[PDB]
């Protein structure tokens, strides 16, 4: 009962390029990939659900919560108006799985379900813990390297076809005796930077085009700190790949790369690239730590310094933080270090090492 | 035929099954790297240089008027006499099949710059495919391209995600292709009943010989040889195919040129569980077995092997492992 393929449903209109059988459960993830010795070698094994069938099983799993949420909003249990499901897509590599071999996990999380009652969208379900493994529902498990673009695309393209076809329909499904209608909004947000850059045809993380959301360059984003808008979008990237591949204005490779802003491969997954709370604290902490080092050596007053002088400043700051703050020094950045260093108390502590109090004012304001 | 191991530089990972090697003025080049091109080599085409049994891949640059083609696995490739290379079909890094045609030629050589121009196709354009053969025939002072066989995915009509990657043999139609203008003509032949992929093709004058291959529907590697004669009069050309006895059964074989009007083919796969260790010689046609070269134990016990022709009557081979192990058989 709890696995895909048990409940019946219908898609109106039927999903394009998707079989309509509803008894479908676990199917081969290679999705019929040719395995003859002549063909490309298949070094992977994969198993998946059919995407729609999985969403069906998920909704039927959470039926009790949906009905009780409708009651909790003073609505009628038997109401069947168009529910809207916002669904999070996530993909990550699970690193090494070997027992003594990498895996990729393709999953979806039900983020919220709203109902249309008047000109209002009533939130009848919302995931309380959206980043828990308890609600990241597995859709495809493959034994392969997230960096193996050929196998990754071969295994994931079928899932992308099923999703794109679900974008154009309404699922009718029988809940609590009453047939209900569901529309789906797919938001691909569970992609870390590397997987976004891979599946949206951008360059690797060393590139000059640092943002997955905008066209800036590392140099540009360091000179213009704040004023940028989100300009990338899956379609723009597809276009820019076609521009790269056809090179229609007959440019040099440098000029072409500048034109297409680092989109040098063909995207194949539409994502919503974002950032997480962690990396904000982290970027800020790295900059503040370097500011502390350079405020101890009075660089605002002395422009030049040897590497020895800089290592002695850092050692000074590390010893003082260990002594007065009981923060261990770390040789590589990390989350809770940022969490503990970004306090005004530590600004006081480091001010105990800075002679000039105008720079005490500067640091206190910055923090 | 002497076998020799080869070591590879830092970017050995670039070499993948279905890659292609092309020869320009003695200099060998490599195309069909793994993954999409990286900032170290934007073109994906590399000077393929073997010095003292050590292989260095050095990035090659494209000219200003060039298309930046994606790397393609199992394309149909042939040589055209300026001297140039024709690439049609193949698989992309995203598992997409290309139906476009690319033309590779040496644009400038400084101590090489390439021109890659894509030719559009109108008329009876061949459905996108990989594992197919393309060759140039010459009839009555006119040049025409002949293309046969291969595989592709199900049509957009019958394609279902559950079998999204399922492939089938193309219809065994012969395609005549005019490269100057980009026009394509499809001919149904009675002698060519079944589909064919991963076969070998030999082109002399107005004739193309089709050898071996794998027919997916029957799952047989038929032991047939097909001669295809092409006439290029003022009007529509005429194509006739004839069945020839004495055809070898081999898929994914590799072919090299030892001397004018004489070719040698090193093995491919003879059955799903078997490999073709023997070698064949073709004279323009008579097929004679040759003495099997001194295979090492690693090659003999490997289930998979892949390779390409370097041009100078020398084959470049690879076996699975270190990532992959490479040999040169001359
Ligand atoms: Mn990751
Ligand atoms: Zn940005």
């Amino acid at each position: 009962v709890l696995l895909p393929g048990y409940h019946p449903f219908e898609w109106q209109p039927p999903l394009k390029n998707v079989s309509s059988r509803t008894d479908v459960g676990i199917i081969d993830g290679l999705s019929g990939l040719a395995s003859s010795v002549d063909e490309y070698p298949v070094d992977t094994i994969a198993k998946r659900f059919r995407y729609d069938s999985a969403l069906v099983s998920a909704l039927m799993d959470m039926e009790e919560d949906i009905l009780e949420g409708m009651r909790s909003q003073d609505l009628d249990d038997y109401l069947n108006g168009p529910f809207t499901v916002v669904v999070k897509e996530s993909c990550d590599g699970m690193g090494d799985v070997s027992e003594k071999e990498k895996a990729v996990r393709f999953s979806f999380t039900v983020m919220r379900i709203t109902i249309e009652h008047g000109s209002q969208n009533v939130k009848v379900f919302e995931e309380p813990k959206p980043n828990s493994e308890l609600c990241c529902k597995p859709l495809c498990l493959m034994l392969a390297d997230e960096s193996d673009h050929e196998t990754l695309t071969a295994i994931l393209s079928p899932l992308i076809a099923e999703r794109e076809a679900m974008k154009s329909s309404e699922l009718t499904l029988e809940m609590g005796g009453i047939p209900r209608t569901f529309k789906f909004i797919f938001r691909g947000t569970g992609y870390d930077e590397k997987l976004v850059r891979e599946v949206e045809g951008l360059e690797a993380s060393g590139s000059v085009y640092i943002c997955t959301l905008c066209d800036t360059t590392r140099l540009e984003a360091s000179q213009n700190l704040v004023f940028h808008s989100i300009t990338r979008s899956h379609a723009e990237n597809l276009q820019r790949y076609e521009v790269w591949r056809s090179n229609p204005y007959h440019e040099s490779v440098e000029e072409l790369r500048d034109r297409v802003k680092g989109v040098s491969a063909k995207p194949f997954i539409e994502t919503v690239p974002s950032i997480d709370a962690l990396h904000c604290d982290i970027g800020n902490a790295a900059e503040f730590y370097k500011i502390f080092q350079l405020e101890i050596g009075e660089v605002y007053k002395h422009p030049n310094a040897s590497k020895e002088e800089r290592k002695r400043w850092q050692a000074t700051l590390d010893k003082h933080l260990r002594k007065r703050m009981n923060l261990k020094p770390i040789m590589r950045m990390n989350g809770n270090f940022a969490r503990k260093l970004m306090t005004q108390e530590t600004v006081d502590a480091v001010c105990e090492l800075i002679p000039s109090e105008e720079r005490h004012e500067a640091l206190r304001e910055l923090m | 035929m002497s076998l020799q191991m080869v070591t590879v530089g830092h970017n050995i990972a670039l070499i993948q099954p279905g890659f292609s090697l092309m020869n320009f003025d003695g200099q060998v080049f490599f195309f069909g790297q793994k993954g999409w091109p990286k900032r170290s080599c934007p073109t994906g085409v590399f000077h393929f240089d073997i010095k003292q049994n050590h292989l260095k891949l050095k990035p090659a640059i494209f000219s200003k008027d060039s298309c930046y083609l994606p790397p393609l696995r199992y394309p149909a490739t042939c040589s055209y006499k300026k001297h140039q290379y024709i690439i049609h079909g193949g698989k992309t890094p995203n598992n997409e099949l290309s139906d476009k045609i690319y033309i590779m030629s040496v644009a400038c050589k400084n101590n090489v710059t390439f021109r890659c121009t894509e030719k559009d196709l109108v008329g009876d354009v061949p459905e996108p495919r990989y594992g197919h053969s393309i060759d140039v025939v010459y009839s009555r002072g006119k040049s025409m391209g002949v293309l046969f066989g291969g595989r592709s995915y199900m049509p957009s009509t019958q394609r279902t995600t559950e079998k999204w990657n399922s492939v089938a043999d193309c219809l065994p139609h012969v395609f005549l292709i005019d490269f100057e203008f980009g026009c394509a003509t499809s001919y149904i032949l009675p002698e060519l009943q079944d589909g064919l992929s991963f076969h070998v093709s030999i082109a002399r004058n107005d004739t193309v010989y089709i050898l071996g291959g794998h027919s997916l529907a029957s799952n047989i590697r038929p032991a047939n040889l097909y001669r295809i004669r092409v006439d290029l009069p003022l009007g529509t050309p005429a194509v006739n195919c004839t069945v020839l006895p004495g055809g070898i059964s081999v898929s994914s074989a590799i072919l090299t040129q030892t001397n004018n009007d004489e070719f040698v083919i090193v093995g491919g796969y003879q059955l799903e569980n078997q490999k073709r260790m023997v070698c064949s010689l073709v004279s323009l046609i008579e097929i004679s077995e040759m003495e099997t070269p001194d295979w090492t134990s690693d090659i003999k016990h490997s289930k998979i092997w892949f390779g390409s022709n370097m041009g100078n009557g020398t084959i470049f081979l690879g076996i699975p492992g270190e990532a992959f192990y490479f040999y040169t058989l001359r």
